[PDB]
């Protein structure tokens, strides 16, 4: 008590133990891999099927927030919806007032510093999500920045945000991720994806898998559908 | 903010108000006011505390302000909040002589301090004004006539009144000494005299540890006079000699 | 504890306390099972009343012509999202002359729904909603928790004792989509009718539908006109 | 931002403002000052401790005007001093335009004092955890003020806040003149802050400003150290 | 005091909104009883001392020409929400020209209802939930109507409903002695018969309120000697 | 806005089977000065919907950054919708409606093309906020002049072919550069059709001049 | 006054007259009408002065802000936009007519126009102020595509020179700015250096 | 200077039967000495007992008739039951009026049917005046067939002639005849006729040439 | 546009013409110019028709919530001082209402008058409108407090048919209201051409 009731406060050594929290919520959320390559930053994140009545593509943690700028999240998904909303309205500011898309890097930095400004005062409480937002550019290449509930936003050649995130980058780190072709890439994932996901835990899953880059004219898509049962095959053969 | 409010501005179990019980318990630690009527005029003793050589004292009176062209003031307790409440008075009397071009009558002044008192009591969340106010001043209505606040914004009018410590002993000396409708302005400058004496026993009546104020009504004037020290000194041999000539008759 | 009397307030577990009270709530509410097929979407709730006197109060609000909504928890503040909603949709008919997608008003739902997650002293509207629509993409039917979180679905049934009737869905969902308007609601009402124990019967009194098709709008039946639908029912499993 | 509307300040079952107690205790604990006051002006001093050599004890400054007459220092918390003399420069500023002349010392005392009042009695604050020692010159006559966290405030001919407080002003009254001059004004002064520096005084480490009729003026260490030189 | 005015409970519910209806249970009797004949509404006055004039102690308010009301509980509380809801009415007839009907005042008094906060809204709002039970007795195009606001704002339309001290119990022997064909005679005596029953003490003209609306005459209160009329048969 | 500062002339319109064609001139003109000669007065709002615009060209400019925006807002929900050229109609219709309420109208005269389910839409806006659907449509002088020979020749063929549309646009954008001060030689054209929407960059109009000699 | 702006292959020449007048007296007659709002971008104003001034601080202002934050320099077109937004927003009191040019690495020379009332378009010469009238004719029959930055820089002080001798509202000296890669380089022509043309004489 | 209202002409009438309402209106738009379409119905169909004539301002219209749709939904939402012809007149007064100070310069008649069977015509004016008429013309051409529905329906000015009650028949023959006749002389009618026919059938609408001109 | 009031011993009269006019057009003969405010107070039009039917109805809804609140009719006087001041509060807006309030209250009957412009007057006699100029003549040269039922009735009409007769702005059919203890009783509306007909012969 005192040191953990709200955001506003320090532990007597100096520590947030509310955010500290929201790390542990967006820990025990389903899994979210991003993966930037030399010619795309592809996304795949793991769905949990809490009955089969569901749709495929209900409840989707990629948002689509700018038109060149993707979103994995994990943790609160409404939070995370309206961090998307949040990010979605910057870029339209930045768009408006600058005429042209934003830069990635710029956006991921001041969505970093709303999220901290909402983890300062008593009267909110910290983002009980963490997402990883990819973009391309002409100019800049293939970008990718992973944001903290906490506030904190870096580049990441690959990143994981869940359970088996540790899991997830230490397989990979196999992977020269920094100069590969996003379309063999996308079907690494689905493997990546396919061995940190414990189906003893979760024996229900879904996976929503998406990349922005070169390849799709600098705008954010989902992986259309073709792909999908390929990379599918190619995840369920690399199961063994 | 649950936990962490104060909440000074609920009532209690039992029906009191803690925040002004301890603001009048400070109070009554606090320094000593007095107020007198009298015939032709209204006094007012004021004891200073903080009296260290280091003093400039420059200032004409510490706890005395002059609110407005025929009214005067004393302030017990926290000389701060004096200070603000005093400055408000003055803007209020002053809005009010600009509202009607006439003197505001005590009575008025009085009454919207007790009302503005009692609403920072009712809410905002904040400790009340821990200073009691006692206001001696003449109007066209009632003349000469003084009145003693509270910080839970309840006033009176009395012929005479203390505060500070020892104020039942103090009330009762008035009581006792005071001849209403026959106190002359030097009787009752002789009673404030007693009262300033007996009222504070402990570090007995001293020029420098006290201010003195009058308050007359000259050629349809009122007129505000702060005792100099010499008059303190001429006072408080008075007394001496008053009370040596008793002593010896008894 | 002091991680249940605010809403701001984060548990060491990672959850939200209101939130799960919220969640609690909507379980608490009455019977309500909602479900689609390929063409229409209906919904079909049991009206609880506080005495046998009560008329069985109305769960199933109507939100538009091709939209509608049933309640489970908080009437108030399912009152004013209903109120939040159809006030949404009207502006969509004035702004851009369309009928607002469901997905969309689902969407601004949810993230209205947001904000009390984060404001200090602000409360969750601890009522669930299931939403029936149709409009270009088809039928859709959503289920609003008081979390703030909407989750798409063919067929969700809400309020206590709803495990039997999401057994029946599950079970049933392979054949809910082709089956015509008839049928659909008659397994909707089956669904329904094994929410409630055997002894108590799926009277039509106190039993009401919404439902909105392809050329049907929105529309709700009572006791009287859901007569036609509660015939040839079997009796309770 | 919201604002908490319920005063931190609150009256014990005693009356006393324990927290205004708390604050007095920490302007104790800072760093300690003295000022002191001479028949034709007044002369504030203080001590700047920094640690070890390696902070440029030059580049920052304790002693601070308000106007080309007044002048002030503290004991206490220096983010609470900045944001307070900040203020009291706005101030003074304010009343210079509305009225085309200098703030009287006296009246801008009694603003610092209101704003420490306000500051007291309002919500969501802390109070001022510093003691203002201010010197100021209007109409031909010095004028020295100590001011208090409390909010209140006194003319006082001599003074001196901080640690070994009561000790410094005894001190004071033992060797306070009252038609001393300027000079014997600066002996008494570094005299009281070398009795109480603990620690081999530097010209650096003393800082002192000088208000009379030509004004207030900050004095540098040339002429600090040929006063210390003097005073020995 | 460290638990807010938005808290729920473990199970999931505000236990402010359980103390307001364990206030409605502290409130007075009151009986309403709708019929095809009309809507009728009784409430017992609970005088403390003689000394008390009967006239300003009157639980049923007029909300129109065709509702009346009857109120359980913070009956200071109460009045506020009456004069909104007779407002709102009165907004209503001088926008479509038209008598508002009683279920839809019935869901603007819910609205009203449960809308109150600490910080949620403009601080010139309200701080806790109306602590009144309600019956809404009247009649509209929809023939007569009685609906049970409940402070929780789940609003009821009930055909008999009595609420107060001795709210259940009372309410089951009168829905037993209730049928869906009485007359709005029957309707009174019944609601009479019940009331004087349930009476905590000896009740007579200055112990209870009664008024009625019917299809054809507007909202009448019951005077002393028409009450006398119907009570001698009782 | 008080007034336009620099403004283009006249957008025509027609609808033919499967599709819309619209025309405008490339001049923005500074009252009596044609100052620009090459921008574009025509803004794709999608793949169905397009708008050309007349009056003040900042106005426009406007007005295509905030429905391009929320074009790009619709595409990011990702729900599988579109908007219908009537949604587009509609809003700005409503957006119109409420500048000019606010006594700070917008000096454009738009119109709105579109092809969508198999239905080709020519919806007419203003700065008065007036708004309706016609086969043939003019801003401007644009309505004096080829609006009454669009109107008759649609009334003689009540369908004509996407190439008659194309040449009876092409005639009367050559008879506003006759008989119009504010137009221009050169003008884009642009159709709306199931393929799309295709823009064909810079296009010039005949002129004929022979009645020149007949002066005498 | 009058402002000129082309741009060459690789970098962009921009030109200003020094005139500035309240009325028929000259209110300053070295006057600045291209400012530079950033090392690679300027900005020439025209109209209200003190509205051009206003305009041009601001936008510094918020670009500066901006390029701090994306740490890296600004783009032309960007800083353009800016321009005609400041400009839209204000169009009712702010009465100003701005040429934005400059180099950027992603775009290289360029040049807008953002005239009174608030709208952005890409010109390859832009022309503005009072005397931007008279010089129409004489920079569509000099200007030909594919210039180099001696000839562009000689065609706008041409230009420039033709209107201020036939624009009362403009004169003085005539402030010449060449904007690339290498750099910013500014020289004014004064006097005898500025290009004096055949008069007709008789 | 900025001209808020424009007047885009159109002309509505209105005759309400003893069991059925008739409303009426060319479909031609208007501004200034230009035509813009032969198609634009001045009347719009609320439910099946209630339409709108709105003739003037177009935009003013257009803005109306959806505030008076979006008002329809929410009464129809809180109420649980359409609109009566009354109703609908003071919510269309009082909205109107709720403009008072930025008037509506637009003309509305309510053309529909009671719940006694009984037609129901209400005239409107720019601000919100309102009455109940056996029959009202409004619009560019009020003037012009005002007293020959007068002197027709109203038999108004009549000696030796009873008053037999309209028909269906009748009403729509004079409405066809009335609008022949104002299509001549102004020149802000024409080309186009709708008609609604609000019955307790529903509503039927009829579509009738005009002089084109 | 003509309304004409006066109050007499048994009671008030109140007289209106029927006719509306758009300018140099009449727009309709069958307007209700006298308004019903409550079953016991009535109010007028004249000038701007729906300023005053908007005012009239807001009066009529402060009214009725007056009488539910207090129990009692609300007074004349009361609601002649709500009226003008809501109407007040918007002085030099380009309101142009005018209308005269009668009724019967616990001081017997009562007649006042209110104006866009705020002018609240009390008094016996009132005529506001186009022809009211005439009216005045016919009224109070034929105007007794002690008339009878019929000849304040027959009064009335005469000095609305010479309004309507002599003015161009007035005219249809004249409106005649009876203001009692109990209420309002619509006494008859007689066309004016029958009026002149009965009045010629």
């Amino acid at each position: 008590t005192g040191y953990d009731l709200s955001a506003s406060t320090f532990s007597p050594d100096g520590r947030v133990f509310q955010v500290e929290y929201a790390m542990k919520a967006v820990e025990n959320s389903s899994t979210a891999i991003g993966i930037r390559c030399k010619d795309g930053v592809v996304f795949g994140v793991e769905k949990l099927v809490l009955s089969k009545l569901y749709e495929e593509g209900s409840n989707k943690r990629l948002f689509n927030v700018d038109r060149h700028v993707g979103m994995a999240v994990a943790g609160l998904l409404a939070d995370a919806r309206s961090l998307a909303d949040i990010a979605r309205e910057e870029a339209s500011n930045f768009r408006s007032n600058f005429g042209y898309n934003i830069p990635l890097k710029h956006l991921a930095d001041r969505v970093a510093m709303y999220v901290h400004a909402y983890t300062l005062y008593s009267a909110v409480r910290p983002f009980g999500c963490s997402f990883m937002l990819g973009s391309y550019s002409v100019n800049d290449g293939a970008q990718l920045y992973m944001i903290d509930p906490s506030g904190v936003s870096y580049g990441y050649w690959g990143c994981a945000i869940g359970k088996a995130r540790q899991a997830a980058k230490t397989e990979i780190e196999k992977l020269q991720m920094k100069e590969m072709t996003c379309r063999d890439i996308v079907k690494e994932v689905a493997k990546i994806i396919y061995i940190v996901h414990d189906e003893v835990k979760d024996k229900a899953f879904e996976l929503e898998l998406s990349w922005v880059g070169e390849l799709t004219n600098g705008r954010h898509e989902i992986v259309p559908k073709d792909i999908r049962e390929e990379a599918e095959k190619y995840a369920k053969e690399s199961l063994k | 903010s649950r936990r962490y409010d104060s909440r000074t501005t609920i009532f209690s179990p039992e029906g009191r108000l803690y925040q002004v019980e301890y603001a009048m318990e400070a109070i009554g630690h606090a320094g000593t006011c007095l107020g007198i009527l009298a015939n032709d005029g209204v006094l007012l003793a004021a004891e200073r505390r903080n009296i260290h050589k280091l003093l400039d004292e420059v200032f004409f009176s510490e706890k005395i302000y002059k609110l407005n062209e025929d009214m005067a003031c004393s302030v017990a307790g926290i000389t701060s909040d004096a200070n603000v409440l005093t400055n408000e008075l003055r803007l209020i009397a002053q809005r009010y002589l600009l509202q009607y071009q006439e003197p505001i009558p005590c009575e008025q002044l009085v009454t919207a301090l007790c009302d503005i008192k009692q609403a920072y009591t009712q809410f905002g969340g904040k400790r009340p004004f821990g200073v009691s106010l006692l206001y001696i001043g003449w109007d066209k209505h009632y003349g000469f006539q003084l009145y003693q606040s509270d910080p839970s914004g309840n006033y009176g009018g009395w012929k005479a009144t203390c505060i500070g410590n020892n104020s039942a002993a103090a009330v009762s000396m008035l009581k006792q000494d005071y001849k209403e409708g026959e106190m002359t302005l030097k009787s009752a400058l002789a009673l404030a005299i007693k009262v300033l004496n007996k009222t504070m026993d402990v570090s007995k009546l001293s020029a420098e540890k006290v201010e003195i104020a009058t308050l007359t009504r000259e050629n349809g004037k009122t007129v505000i006079r702060v005792l100099k020290q010499k008059e303190v000194e001429q006072l408080i041999k008075k007394h001496e000699e008053e009370e040596a000539k008793a002593e010896r008759e008894k | 504890n002091q991680y249940d009397n605010d809403v701001t307030v984060w548990s060491p577990q990672g959850r939200i306390h209101q939130i799960e009270y919220a969640m609690e709530a909507v379980k608490q509410g009455s019977a309500t099972v909602g479900l689609k097929s390929k063409t229409h979407a209906v919904l079909v709730a049991l009206k609880r009343a506080q005495s046998e006197l009560a008329a069985h109060q109305k769960k199933i609000l109507h939100v538009d012509n091709h939209i509608g909504i049933s309640i489970a928890g908080l009437t108030a503040d399912a009152r004013l999202l209903c109120n939040f909603m159809r006030q949404e949709c009207l502006d969509s008919r004035f702004v851009f002359d369309r009928p607002l997608p469901v997905s969309r008003l689902v969407s601004l739902i949810g993230s209205k729904t947001q904000i009390p997650t984060q404001r200090y002293g602000r409360r969750p509207y601890g009522v669930g909603l299931l939403i029936a629509g149709y409009d270009d993409m088809g039928p859709h039917i959503f289920q609003t928790c008081p979390s703030a979180n909407y989750f798409d679905c063919r067929a969700m049934s809400i309020g206590a004792r709803s495990q039997s009737a999401r057994t029946y869905l599950e079970r049933h969902m392979s054949e809910f989509m082709e089956c015509n308007l008839n049928e659909l609601v008659k397994h909707g009402l089956r669904a329904l009718r094994e929410t409630l124990p055997a002894e108590q019967d799926l009277t039509t009194k106190n039993v009401s539908i919404g439902i909105v098709g392809k050329d049907l709008e929105f529309t709700i039946y009572d006791d009287d006109d859901v007569s036609p639908f509660l015939e040839g029912l079997e009796e309770r499993p | 931002e919201r604002g908490y509307s319920f005063s931190l300040t609150t009256f014990s079952p005693s009356g006393k403002l324990v927290q205004i107690e708390y604050a007095l205790a920490a302007v104790a604990g800072g760093a300690p000052s003295v000022g002191i006051k001479a028949a034709n002006g007044v002369v504030l001093a203080t001590e700047k401790k920094q640690k070890s050599i390696l902070y440029d004890e030059r580049s920052v400054h304790k002693v601070e005007p308000i106007t080309k007459h007044i002048g002030l220092v503290y004991s206490g918390m220096g983010p609470d001093y900045r944001v307070l003399v900040h203020r009291a420069r706005k101030l003074a500023q304010q009343y210079y335009l509305v009225y085309q002349e200098p703030i009287p010392t006296a009246q801008l005392v009694q603003r610092v004092a209101s704003v420490m009042q306000e500051y007291t009695q309002s919500g969501g604050v802390r109070p001022f955890g510093v003691s203002l020692l201010i010197c100021g010159w209007n109409e031909g006559r010095p004028y020295l003020f100590q001011s208090d966290p409390s909010g209140a405030y006194f003319a006082w001919k001599a003074t001196a806040m901080g640690k070994n407080y009561v000790n410094g002003k005894t001190f004071l009254e033992k060797r306070y003149n009252e038609d001393l001059e300027l000079e014997d004004a600066i002996h008494t002064a570094i005299l009281t802050l070398k009795e109480s520096f603990e620690g081999q005084m530097t010209e650096d480490n003393i800082e002192v400003g000088i208000c009379n009729e030509a004004g207030f003026r900050r004095l540098t260490p040339t002429e600090v150290k040929d006063y210390l030189a003097a005073i020995a | 005091y460290d638990r807010g005015v938005n808290t729920f409970s473990p199970e999931g519910r505000l236990f402010q909104v359980e103390y307001a209806i364990e206030a409605i249970k502290l409130g007075s009797t009151a009986i309403g009883i709708q019929t095809s004949e009309g809507v009728c509404l009784a409430v017992e006055k609970r005088i403390t001392s003689p000394l008390m004039e009967p006239s300003s102690i009157e639980k049923i308010v007029e909300i129109d020409a065709h509702i009346g009301c009857a109120m359980s509980g913070l009956i200071a509380d109460a009045k506020t929400l009456i004069d909104k809801a007779r407002v709102e009415t009165q907004n209503h007839w001088f926008t479509y020209n038209e008598t508002m009907t009683v279920e839809s005042v019935t869901q603007a008094v819910s609205n009203l209802a449960l809308q109150f906060g600490e910080e949620d809204a403009d601080p010139g709002a309200m701080s806790r939930p109306f602590g009144v039970a309600l019956l809404f007795g009247g009649v509209d195009e929809k023939g007569p109507q009685l609906f049970h606001m409940d402070p929780s704002g789940t609003f009821v339309q009930c055909d008999a409903r009595a609420i107060g001290s001795a709210s259940e119990g009372a309410q089951s022997s009168l829905q037993e002695v209730y049928h869906k064909s009485m007359t709005l005679k029957e309707a009174i005596k019944s609601s009479l018969i019940i009331l004087k029953q349930v009476m905590e003490e000896k009740l007579n003209a200055t112990n209870i309120e009664l008024a009625t609306v019917q299809p054809g005459q507007n909202f009448h209160m019951f005077t002393k000697e028409e009450l006398e009329e119907v009570i001698k048969d009782i | 806005t008080q007034n336009p500062m620099v403004t283009g002339t006249s957008v025509l319109g027609v609808k033919f089977e499967g599709g819309v064609v619209i025309a405008a001139d490339m001049l923005g003109s500074y009252g009596s000065l044609a100052r620009f000669r090459n921008i574009s007065r025509i803004m794709r709002v999608n793949n169905s919907t397009m708008l050309g615009a007349s009056g003040d060209y900042a106005d426009f400019q406007y007005l295509k950054q905030v429905l391009g925006q929320m074009v790009i807002d619709e595409e990011l929900l990702g729900d599988g919708h579109s908007y219908s050229p009537r949604a587009i109609h509609s809003w700005l219709t409503r957006a119109m409606y409420s500048r000019r309420s606010k006594m700070n109208p917008l000096w454009n005269t738009m119109v709105i093309g579109g092809y969508a389910d198999g239905e080709s839409f020519l919806g007419y806006v203003d700065m008065l906020g007036v708004a309706y659907e016609a086969p043939s449509l003019a801003t401007g002088y644009g309505a004096y002049l080829a609006q009454p020979l669009l109107r008759e020749v649609l009334e003689k063929q009540p369908v004509l072919s996407q190439t008659e549309a194309r040449d009876l646009v092409e005639r009367c954008m050559r008879v506003l550069y006759y008989r119009d001060a504010r137009s221009y030689n050169r003008f884009q054209i642009a159709t709306v059709t199931e393929k799309g929407v295709e823009i064909e960059g810079p296009l010039s109009t005949e002129t004929n001049w022979d009645i020149a000699h007949m002066i005498s | 006054t009058t402002i000129m702006a082309v741009q060459f292959d690789g970098g962009v020449v921009l030109g200003a007259d020094s005139r500035t007048t309240t009325g028929s007296y000259i209110a300053n007659r070295v006057t600045d009408k291209l400012t530079p709002i950033h090392d690679r971008i300027f900005c020439c104003r025209s109209g209200s002065a003190a509205d051009t001034q206003a305009v041009a601080d601001a936008v510094t202002y918020q670009l500066g802000f901006h390029s701090i934050e994306l740490n890296e320099p600004p783009l032309v077109h960007t800083a353009a936009s800016l321009f005609k937004e400041m400009c839209y927003r204000y169009r009712e009191d702010l009465m100003a007519g701005i040429i934005i040019a400059g180099w950027d690495p992603q775009e290289g020379g360029q040049v807008y126009s953002v005239p009174m009332g608030g709208m952005m378009v890409r010109q390859s010469f832009a022309i503005g102020g009072s005397g931007s009238s008279y010089i129409y004719g004489y920079v569509d029959a000099t200007y030909r595509e594919g210039m180099t930055k001696e000839e562009c820089l000689q065609f706008t002080a041409n230009a420039l020179a033709l209107a201020m001798e036939r624009d009362g509202s403009s004169g003085g000296v005539i402030r010449l700015a060449a904007i690339a890669e290498s750099g910013v380089e500014r020289q004014v022509l004064l006097g005898d250096q500025i290009p004096k043309f055949a008069v007709a004489t008789l | 200077r900025f001209s808020p209202y424009v007047f885009n002409g159109g002309t509505i009438l209105a005759i309400a039967g003893e069991d059925f309402a008739i409303v009426a209106s060319d479909t031609r738009l208007s501004e200034g000495f230009s035509i813009h379409t032969r198609d634009s119905p001045k009347c719009y169909k609320l439910t099946d007992k209630t339409v709108i004539g709105c003739s003037g301002f177009h935009g003013d219209c257009l803005t109306l008739t959806k505030i008076i749709e979006a008002r329809l939904k929410m009464y129809k939402h809180s109420n649980n039951k359409a609109m009566t012809t009354g109703a609908i007149a003071a919510m269309l007064s009082t909205i109107l009026y709720s403009r008072r100070f930025f008037p509506y310069y637009v003309y509305n008649i309510i053309g529909g049917l009671d719940e006694e069977g009984k037609g129901a015509v209400y005239s409107f004016d720019p601000v919100g005046s309102y009455q109940r008429d056996s029959f009202k013309a409004g619009g560019s051409a009020s003037a012009m067939l005002q007293p020959l529905l007068d002197n027709q329906v109203g038999f108004k000015n009549m000696q030796n002639v009873e008053h037999v009650p309209l028909s269906l028949d009748r009403a729509m023959r004079l409405v066809k005849d009335v609008f022949i006749s104002a299509a001549e002389r102004d020149v802000y009618t024409g080309d186009a006729l709708r008609i609604c026919i609000v019955t307790k059938e529903g509503i039927r609408e009829e579509t009738v040439s005009l002089r084109k001109d | 546009t003509t309304t004409l009031a006066f109050k007499f011993r048994h009671g008030v009269i109140v007289a209106a013409d029927s006719r509306a006019t758009a300018g140099a057009y009449i727009a309709s003969q069958t307007v209700k110019k006298v308004i019903e405010i409550n079953p016991y107070l009535l109010g007028t039009m004249a000038g701007g028709a729906a300023d005053c039917s908007f005012w009239e109805r807001l009066l009529a809804r402060q009214c009725r919530i007056y009488e539910l609140r207090n129990k009692e009719r609300i007074s004349v006087a009361a609601a002649s001082k709500l009226l003008a001041n809501m109407v007040y509060q918007y002085k030099g807006m380009g309101l142009s209402m005018g209308t005269m309030i009668c009724g019967w209250d616990k001081r017997g009957p009562g007649l006042y008058y209110v104006d866009s412009e705020g002018n609240r007057i009390s008094g016996a006699t009132f005529s506001v409108g186009s022809g009211s100029v005439y009216a005045y003549g016919v009224m109070d040269r034929g105007y007794s407090y002690d008339l009878e039922v019929e000849q304040a009735y027959d009064l009335a009409r005469r000095a609305i048919y010479q309004a309507t007769y002599r003015d161009a702005y007035s005219g249809g059919a004249v409106n005649l209201y009876h203001v009692r203890e109990d209420g309002w009783i619509r006494v008859s509306s007689d066309n004016v051409a029958d009026l002149h007909e009965k009045y010629s012969g």
